[PDB]
């Protein structure tokens, strides 16, 4: 999960 | 309160003289870095393993620790504990089965 | 009659010394079948539940887990302002009913505190503050990580449960009694009586104090069910009474290994 940026 | 819930117990009913299994196991805390060491007499028990960080569904992070040991009547046993929300350490004690 | 998949990874900052800085560890029903950590970068059955493992599907776990292992590397390399240590969570899996019904969890933590979910039946975000809705609204627009999740929590997971359900049933469902202690100790005037249940499986059970064959709520204590390191469960419950009184009370364990409840005393 990419959740920042 | 994010501080560690403790409870010392052993695997089987203890009886003295009777090989077993010491655990501790806390429960409840946050940050996730924790200390738990198995004592005899005050002196940390050997060949302790902790088990892979995991948490509750309220995301509370929570360790087992245990090392196997043969009870003595004589001894006392115990749990130190050590947390970021604890000012000094915590020494839980075993209440044996006996 | 339903049975669960669930997986949980912590990544963190400041693990302390000889830990690794993430680990995923996942369960079947009550029951660890295998686990990952950034040292040994492996995913790893549990062999005493599951003893006849292939190559094939564990290298497939560790290539996802090293995948996770990354994503929470650059998650929490990339914190908003939003001092001290930092933690990310995920809980993720899926219910498998009875009637062959299907549920799936998907939610993250942040610092301890719930961050983002989502609903695969809906193909839904949930952000649990401002921050979070940055988050949400960049992966709804983006528009692929709703496919992504739908497809792991509703058919990955649940071919995988299917499987660890099977390879797993001999530890599944081998039911382990409890060996039950009760112990008394007279403090000043009071006696306080200990019920622990030792050693059992499956992990459901209750432990109930009673005198003159009526039930004692109120005073009672219980200490919860913890784990031991091979599988089995603890539980305890105490209660305080007059030394005069200790023979009339009983501790009544409930437990699937046990055919009725069983009744102990001191
Ligand atoms: C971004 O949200 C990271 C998602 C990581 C998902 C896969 C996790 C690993 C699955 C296999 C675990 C094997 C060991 C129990
Ligand atoms: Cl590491
Ligand atoms: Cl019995
Ligand atoms: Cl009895
Ligand atoms: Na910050
Ligand atoms: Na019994």
């Amino acid at each position: 999960g990419i959740i920042f940026s | 309160d994010l501080t560690p819930k403790v409870q010392v117990y052993s695997r089987f009913p203890a009886s003295a003289g009777t090989k077993n299994v010491l655990n501790c196991f806390a429960a409840g805390f946050h940050p996730p870095k924790i200390s738990i060491t198995l004592m005899k007499d005050g002196v940390p028990m050997e060949g302790a393993q902790y088990s892979d960080m995991s948490f509750n569904d309220d995301w509370t992070f929570q360790r087992l620790v245990h090392a196997d040991f043969t009870p003595s009547s004589g001894s006392t046993y115990a749990c130190k504990v050590e947390h970021e929300t604890l000012k000094e350490p915590q020494v839980y004690k075993w209440d044996p089965e006996f | 009659g339903s049975h669960s998949l669930r997986y949980f990874l912590t990544g963190m900052t400041d693990p302390g010394p000889g830990m690794p800085r993430f680990v995923i560890v996942g369960y079947v029903d009550d029951k660890i079948f295998g686990t990952y950590n950034s040292k040994s970068r492996t995913a790893q059955p549990i062999v005493e539940m599951l003893p006849q493992e292939d190559q094939e599907h564990w290298d497939t776990q560790t290539q996802k887990a090293q995948g996770g292992e990354r994503d929470f590397d650059w998650n929490l390399n990339r914190l908003p302002e939003r001092k001290g240590s930092h933690t990310m969570q995920m809980m993720f899996g899926c219910d498998i009913l009875e009637d062959g019904s299907i549920r799936g969890y998907d939610q993250y933590a942040f610092d301890g505190r719930d961050f983002l979910a989502f609903d695969m039946d809906t193909m839904t975000f949930t952000a649990a503050d401002p921050v979070a809705e940055i988050t949400k609204r960049r992966w709804e627009t983006e528009g692929t990580y709703a496919e992504r999740w739908k497809h792991e929590l509703g058919t990955v997971c649940v071919q995988n449960l299917r499987r660890y359900l099977e390879h797993g049933k001999a530890a599944l469902k081998r039911r382990v009694q409890p060996e039950v202690r009760v112990w008394g100790k007279e403090a000043d005037g009071i006696l306080t009586l200990s019920c622990h249940a030792h050693g059992f499986y499956p992990r459901p059970i209750t432990i109930s104090w009673m005198k003159d064959g009526m039930v004692r709520d109120q005073e009672t204590r219980w200490g919860g069910i913890v784990p031991n390191s091979d599988g089995t469960y603890h539980a305890s419950a105490a209660i305080d009474v007059l030394p005069e009184d200790g023979d009339k009370y009983w501790c009544r364990v409930e437990h699937a290994s046990l055919p009725q409840p069983g009744l102990f005393s001191w």
